[PDB]
């Protein structure tokens, strides 16, 4: 299924997942295809920081859903 | 605005192989500093130079930590890479985190969570008992803001066009504050920082494990904005 990823400063990332891939493996296909580490992801879904353990069904993400990614910066 | 600074930034060369890389530890020294002593001591050439000298100190500790625990094998640091306990000839603190705060120059409100705009977010943290003791990070430079009743202070390890040396901006308000984040120049489009207001207390002495550490001071502060998710 496909979903849309959108960070703070507009770009959109388009990705196709499984209801049943975790968190984690969401941040390891945003590495895949945007070159940015897991640990500097924050993925944000009805408001709320998503778990690297909990599953995208856990979150009752499906089809065609928005997830925002918030950013952390290594100074 | 006024500017007092040191005799060299953080990229000369006695500060070790890490020189360039310890600017989030010498933001949190500074910061450490100013919570023991008050703000009027650290505002001084000889005291800044201390700063820069307990930073490498402070990031040489952090960088044997990441590498024993994998932490990651980047460079630059996270603020829960930074030891939570900091001890220089001041004295000693811990420190607890607060949760993330991130955002753009306006305010985006992502269905409930809220990333405040740079102008927001000071406005923000001024809401709080003052002083607020800040670490913000905009591109790959971090440094340390302070929030206080008549000024803020931001103190940037790195050079500027303004000053050669590593200095602490004194800013009348946060306009100036947000131009010494914006490298004094014009990037209202490409802004984003990464900020966590820091909650300091003054220990006795270093022997407190990180976890009693964070506990005591969500009892001190009794501040929802704390970041308990920390705890290990
Ligand atoms: N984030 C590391 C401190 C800043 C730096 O290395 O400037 C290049
Ligand atoms: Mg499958
Ligand atoms: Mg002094």
């Amino acid at each position: 299924m496909q979903i849309f990823v959108k960070t703070l400063t507009g770009k959109t990332i388009t990705l196709e997942v499984e209801p049943s891939d975790t968190i984690e493996n969401v941040k390891a296909k945003i590495q895949d295809k945007e070159g940015i580490p897991p640990d500097q992801q924050r993925l944000i879904f009805a408001g709320k920081q998503l778990e690297d353990g909990r599953t995208l069904s856990d979150y009752n993400i499906q089809k065609e859903s928005t997830l925002h990614l918030v950013l952390r910066l290594r100074g | 605005m006024k500017i007092v600074r040191a005799s060299r930034d953080q990229s000369a060369p006695v500060y070790g192989p890490r020189a360039g890389s310890q600017c989030m530890s010498n933001c949190f020294t500074f910061l450490h500093t100013c919570y023991l002593m008050g703000i009027d001591p650290v505002l001084d050439t000889t005291s800044l130079d201390a700063v820069l000298d307990s930073g490498a100190r402070l990031d040489a500790i952090a960088d044997e930590k990441v590498k024993r625990q994998a932490l990651t094998d980047h460079p630059y640091r996270l603020g829960t890479e930074i030891p939570t306990v900091i001890e220089t000839p001041a004295g000693i603190t811990g420190h607890a985190l607060s949760r993330p705060f991130n955002g753009t120059a306006e305010t985006q409100d992502l269905g409930g969570y809220k990333c405040l705009g740079i102008l927001d977010f000071l406005t923000y943290a001024r809401g709080k008992p003052l002083p607020v003791y800040i670490i913000v990070t905009v591109g790959v430079h971090t440094r340390g803001v302070i929030v206080a009743r008549g000024a803020t202070y931001v103190f940037d390890p790195h050079t500027t066009d303004l000053s050669a040396e590593a200095a602490v901006y004194v800013c009348d308000d946060f306009t100036e504050a947000i131009s010494a984040l914006s490298f004094f120049t014009e990037m209202i489009g490409d802004f984003y920082y990464d900020a966590v207001l820091v909650y300091f207390t003054r220990c006795r002495t270093t022997l407190i494990s990180p976890s009693e550490l964070l506990v005591q001071i969500m009892d001190q502060y009794k501040d929802p904005d704390i970041d308990a998710s920390v705890m290990s």
